[PDB]
């Protein structure tokens, strides 16, 4: 019938008092059955703890005996109750978590977090409403916000950015996160909160330089390479990957999208185009792309890769021969030696024109005149058919005539003939 | 001052009949000369002179072989030369006329500009192709149209030759939750007596970007069943929205396994956002599940938006 009980704290040294039943004169007292954790003093009733017990190791911290008496037997319920004491701490699932905020996130963009346990009972368990940050915040971009979950159990933790987050200033942050229990000694649980700011495609690419600046020899081969531009772009990843591209897809050069060399794809031309002012363009390839441009200049330096080439011109000019009557004057013009050269001065040097046999009699002469590259043929001694009825002029042209040996410039040549009859 | 080599400067229209007269060699000799009785032409080859220009080489007079245009050759020069050898040197110079009118390559361009870009990004227009020389050629541009001036403006700054080439600036905020397109006229003009002139309209679109997350329609969501209640059926819907288009928009659900307490007997629809449940209930386990669904779009890295889910479950009897 009777029911008696007793506490004991935990934690405590074995052989403990627990408690005494109220005995009755004359009797002496049992366990009904061994128990693991108490026993009884036969002759006072006082109950005995033999060993130390863990509170958070119990599958209960009430415990129910019965002790039975001696003589005509009685029995005796008793009801220990084992006491908490503040003995853990608040944990956390994982000492250490990552989150993640993408730069220029509005303020008050959130990301939740862990909360804690605690092994003691709920008097002396987290306090939910203690959530602090407590290190690592001295920007200020961050605060907690708790919510207590309305049916009581639990509780969900975030963090909430004050916006103004920029992953080329500060790309993370770590933030130390503490929590206190409600124990008579208070405890304290932490978590380490690693945030990493996600980077956006705000960055466009840069060139290194606003305006470059190349020269090449018009007989560049195919593949040579011209100028080599570069970009930098201050975000990362793919935000960050720059292809390089010509705006004006029309010329002789060629721009490797990876590396930004500009080579040579066409042979090129000095007579033809002399200089190109091309636009290059950088393009990232974020999602929103982003591009910078710059201006190449790339000036072409001339070659002398044109022989030059002599023309006669005369009077019947459907005709490959020429003809003068036996009876024209010393002074007579016969022809014109005109001479064509389509390199630039630079490149061609002193032009020269030089009579290469046909005219041992001394009959005609070559003279410049005061054009630059027209000659003259005239008559220069008296002429009749019956002693020479015709002849063949050669002459040859020269670019680079009187280059003195080792000169960089190779020089070029052509040679022409004109045939003249006399006529009576 | 030298007699025997002289100058002459002439000069003609370009497109004008071919027979046109040019000018005469003889005005480029010294006053008082017997006229010569024939003329050497001497002129360089690829000079154009022979196939272009028709010259009596008895008279001196010279005309056109054909109708000359300036825009493929401007200029020729050869010399002549009598049969005592003085020289006359002459320089025919093609005059410009504006047969040429600036011409876009396109009456309808269309240009996709992103939502939010930063003030002062800078457009390429195609420019107004324009052949004649000067002041012949393409002159300026106007911009006109909704926003011009105050959300976009055009500047001109020469390229090569010092054709001005157009840009398109942006000057203020675009927002394509606001206003999505834009209709703009380009117009151009050289500058001939009246000038002649080019008309473009210039479609501009916004690109959307992912500026914005999904957001539930409550903050808390609550249903309430009994312990009993059969796998598979369902007990709750949630709905977040986006206002972005597209991928950008497109908002799917899930569950957050991690966080969440009496996680495990629930799962959620992707598309439809129906919670439903998997497991038998226990009311003696548990009486109330919370739960955090999470809305994602499908932007490029998504965007998060979560909502908080109470289940209450009541005892059978
Ligand atoms: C006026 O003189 C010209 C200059 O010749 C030089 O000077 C004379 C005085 C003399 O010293 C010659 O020995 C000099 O070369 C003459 O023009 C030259 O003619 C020669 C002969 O044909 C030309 O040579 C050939 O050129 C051809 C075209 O370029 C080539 O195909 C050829 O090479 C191959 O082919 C032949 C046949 O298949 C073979 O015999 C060769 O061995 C080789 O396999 C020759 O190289 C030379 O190019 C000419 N030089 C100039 C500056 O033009 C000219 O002769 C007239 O024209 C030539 C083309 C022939 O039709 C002659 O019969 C013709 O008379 C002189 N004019 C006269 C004499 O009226
Ligand atoms: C949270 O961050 C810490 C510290 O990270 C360091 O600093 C960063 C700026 C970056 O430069 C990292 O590379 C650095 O390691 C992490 O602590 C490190 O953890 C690794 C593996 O766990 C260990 O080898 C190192 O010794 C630790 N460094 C220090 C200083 O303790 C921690 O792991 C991060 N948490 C998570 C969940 O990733
Ligand atoms: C049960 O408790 C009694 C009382 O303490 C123990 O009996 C004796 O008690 C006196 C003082 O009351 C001590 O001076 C003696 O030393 C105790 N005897 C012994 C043998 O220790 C009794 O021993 C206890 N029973 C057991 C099993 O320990
Ligand atoms: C959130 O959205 C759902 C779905 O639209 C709302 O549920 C509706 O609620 C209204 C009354 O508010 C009822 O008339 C409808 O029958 C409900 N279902 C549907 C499919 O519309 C819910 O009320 C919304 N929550 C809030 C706070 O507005
Ligand atoms: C949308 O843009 C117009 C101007 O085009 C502006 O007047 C209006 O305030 C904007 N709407 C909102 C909701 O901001
Ligand atoms: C008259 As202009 C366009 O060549 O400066
Ligand atoms: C896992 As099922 C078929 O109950 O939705
Ligand atoms: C459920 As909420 C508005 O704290 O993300
Ligand atoms: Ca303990
Ligand atoms: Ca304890
Ligand atoms: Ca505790
Ligand atoms: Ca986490
Ligand atoms: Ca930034
Ligand atoms: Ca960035
Ligand atoms: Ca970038
Ligand atoms: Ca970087
Ligand atoms: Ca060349
Ligand atoms: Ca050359
Ligand atoms: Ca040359
Ligand atoms: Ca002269
Ligand atoms: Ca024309
Ligand atoms: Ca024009
Ligand atoms: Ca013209
Ligand atoms: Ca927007
Ligand atoms: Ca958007
Ligand atoms: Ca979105
Ligand atoms: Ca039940």
């Amino acid at each position: 019938e009777p029911r008696q009980v007793f506490q004991v704290l935990e934690e405590q040294p074995p052989g403990t008092l627990v408690g005494t039943i109220q005995t009755r004169p004359g009797f002496t007292y049992r366990l009904s059955e061994s128990h693991a954790l108490f026993a009884i003093n036969s002759s006072t009733g006082a109950l005995y703890t033999t060993s130390t017990i863990d509170r958070e190791s119990l599958p209960s911290d009430v415990i129910n005996l019965v002790v039975l008496s001696s003589a005509p037997t009685y029995p005796t319920e008793v009801r220990v109750l084992v006491r908490d004491l503040n003995d853990n701490a608040p944990v956390f699932p994982d000492p250490s978590i990552v989150v993640t905020f993408k730069e220029d996130s509005s303020s008050g963009r959130q990301v939740i977090l862990d909360t804690a346990t605690d092994s003691d009972i709920g008097s002396n368990g987290v306090d939910h409403r203690s959530y602090r940050i407590i290190r690592g915040n001295e920007a200020g971009r961050f605060r907690l916000d708790i919510t207590l979950n309305p049916s009581g159990e639990g509780a969900f933790l975030h963090l909430v950015s004050k916006g103004g987050l920029d992953r080329e200033v500060t790309p993370q942050y770590q933030l130390l996160v503490e929590v206190e229990d409600k124990g008579e000694p208070k405890r304290r649980g932490y978590l380490q909160v690693n945030v990493t700011v996600q980077d956006i495609n705000d960055n466009p690419p840069v060139f290194g330089s606003s305006h470059y600046q190349a020269g090449v020899p018009e007989d560049a081969v195919v593949g040579s390479s011209v100028l080599q531009v570069a970009a930098a772009d201050a975000d990362e990843g793919t935000n960050a990957d720059i292809r390089y591209r010509l705006q004006d897809e029309g010329t002789p050069f060629q721009m490797d999208p990876e590396t930004g060399l500009i080579t040579v794809r066409e042979p090129l031309d000095f007579e033809a185009r002399r200089q190109y002012s091309l636009t290059v363009q950088a393009m990232d390839r974020g999602v929103p792309s982003l591009t910078g441009r710059a201006e190449a200049l790339i000036q072409l330096l001339d070659v002398n890769d044109n022989d030059p080439v002599v023309k006669f011109r005369y009077f019947p000019a459907t005709s490959r021969y020429a003809s003068v009557d036996e009876n024209a004057q010393v002074g007579t013009v016969v022809a014109l030696l005109t001479v064509t050269d389509a390199d630039s001065p630079a490149a061609n040097g002193n032009i020269s024109v030089q009579i290469l046999g046909g005219n041992e009699q001394r009959h005609f002469e070559v003279q410049s005149s005061k054009v630059p590259n027209l000659s003259l043929i005239k008559v220069a001694s008296a002429l009749d058919r019956e002693r020479i009825p015709s002849y063949n002029l050669t002459v040859s042209v020269s670019d680079n005539y009187g280059a003195p040996p080792g000169a960089a410039v190779q020089a070029r040549s052509s040679v022409a003939s004109l045939v003249i009859f006399v006529n009576d | 001052a030298d007699p025997q080599a002289g100058s002459l400067d002439l000069q003609i229209d370009e497109e004008q009949p071919a027979g046109t007269l040019i000018g005469d060699i003889s005005a480029g000799l010294p006053a008082g000369t017997a006229a010569p009785l024939m003329y050497f032409i001497s002129a360089q080859e690829g000079s154009g002179v022979g196939t272009d220009l028709a010259i009596d080489e008895h008279s001196g007079v010279v005309r056109t072989a054909r109708v000359l245009d300036r825009e493929q050759r401007d200029r020729y020069r050869f010399t002549a030369v009598t049969p005592d050898g003085a020289t006359v040197e002459v320089t025919v110079r093609v005059a410009d006329i504006n047969d040429h009118a600036p011409a876009f390559p396109q009456a309808r361009a269309a240009l996709q500009v992103p939502e939010h870009t930063a003030f002062g990004t800078r457009y390429p227009l195609e420019p107004a192709r324009d052949a004649d020389a000067g002041r012949l050629g393409t002159q300026g541009y106007a911009l006109s149209g909704d926003g011009a001036g105050e959300t976009f403006r055009l500047e001109t700054r020469p390229g090569p030759d010092g054709t001005p080439v157009p840009e398109l600036v942006v000057t203020g905020e675009l927002d394509r939750e606001n206003r999505s397109h834009y209709m703009l006229q380009l117009e151009a003009y050289d500058g001939g007596s009246p000038p002649r002139r080019a008309q473009a309209l210039l479609d501009v679109t916004l690109l959307d970007i992912n500026d914005h997350a999904p957001a539930f329609n409550q903050s808390r969501y609550h249903a309430v069943v009994s312990e009993s209640l059969a796998p598979g059926s369902p007990v709750l819907q949630v709905f977040a929205s986006d206002a972005d288009a597209g991928v950008n928009g497109a908002v799917t659900y899930e569950i957050n396994r991690r966080q969440s307490e009496g996680d495990g007997p629930f799962s959620i629809d992707a598309h439809t956002g129906l919670l439903q449940l998997e497991r038998p209930l226990d009311f003696e386990q548990r009486r109330v599940h919370e739960l955090v669904v999470q809305a994602r779009d499908g932007g490029a890295h998504p965007e998060l938006g979560s909502a908080f889910v109470t289940v209450h479950v009541r005892d059978a009897n």
